[PDB]
């Protein structure tokens, strides 16, 4: 960095680093913090995490896999790690248990730069639009389970239907993931990602069944898949 | 007496059709209404495709 300007920094499990510091904290002879963690969790994280940054002399792009223990996003490691991230995408087991294998929870996952002035209005409105209807769906999820679909208004009925399309258009096969799954990979333009979701939300691709959207690239793939089935 | 003047006995060319629809005043009864409406809608479609309108009571 302090010479050449543009570097990438990938780190597997910053947690494994904090976790290491915990196995030791006992023997280092300091009292235990909350949940048996070190009292120095706040700093041990910050020191390392504060090191990664864009200098005047050169910037650093960096993604890193922060593990969350026992699925608890309230567990200290994740809880404190959050503040140190520009963009924070989170994968939930519930979304995986379905079949969506970029298992990102599009609701609890956010970025500090999902800003209209930054990413243009079309991207923003589309992002928050997709976010909303997907959240409105989570609310209806309760009454559906107890009283069935036939109890929704014709409008809310359409809300869940459109949402469930989005919910599985979020999915797509990764190249690296071909090894253990027959599905060949795909790569979607940031341009297409907007075209499709904006599109589904407008109500264009309704007629198509849900499976048409599950595990495909651009929307024009969802279309062609609808033909086969 | 029917032939001379049917009030409603004889057939004739269909151009419009009416539907007295019986829905319930209360919900919480499964698809009792939806299945009815869905059938009606599907049958109205076969009529509208033939260019005939459908009035509903």
């Amino acid at each position: 960095r302090d010479e050449g300007r543009d570097v990438l920094l990938f780190v597997d499990n910053i947690y494994r680093y904090t976790l290491a510091g915990t196995e030791v904290s006992a023997l280092l002879g300091r009292m235990p913090s909350a949940v048996g963690y070190q009292p120095t969790l706040a700093e041990e994280m910050g020191v390392l995490q504060e090191r990664i940054t864009s200098t005047k002399t050169g910037s650093i792009t960096s993604v890193q896999a922060v593990y969350v223990p026992a699925d608890d996003l309230t567990d200290p490691s994740p809880a404190t790690t959050f503040a140190h991230l520009d963009a924070t995408v989170v994968l939930s087991r519930q979304i995986a248990s379905l079949g969506i294998y970029p298992a990102v929870d599009p609701l609890d996952s956010t970025s500090r730069q999902l800003d209209p002035l930054v990413v243009g209005q079309e991207h923003y409105d589309t992002a928050r639009g997709v976010q909303s209807i997907l959240q409105r769906y989570q609310e209806l999820k309760d009454i559906i389970a107890i009283l069935g679909m036939d109890e929704l208004s014709e409008e809310d009925k359409l809300v869940v239907a459109r949402a469930r399309k989005i919910q599985r258009f979020l999915s797509q096969p990764f190249f690296v993931a071909e090894v253990f799954t027959g599905s060949p990979g795909k790569y979607v333009s940031l341009k297409d990602t907007i075209r499709g979701f904006k599109g589904i939300m407008e109500g264009e691709y309704d007629h198509l069944p849900e499976q048409a959207f599950y595990m495909v690239g651009s929307i024009e793939e969802a279309v062609e898949k609808a033909k086969k089935l | 007496n029917l032939e001379y003047k049917h009030p409603y006995l004889e057939d004739r060319d269909v151009k419009r059709v009416g539907y007295l629809v019986v829905s319930t005043d209360r919900g919480l009864c499964g698809g009792l209404n939806i299945n009815l409406f869905k059938k009606l809608l599907a049958e109205m479609k076969t009529w509208t495709d033939k260019g005939v309108q459908c009035d509903l009571a």
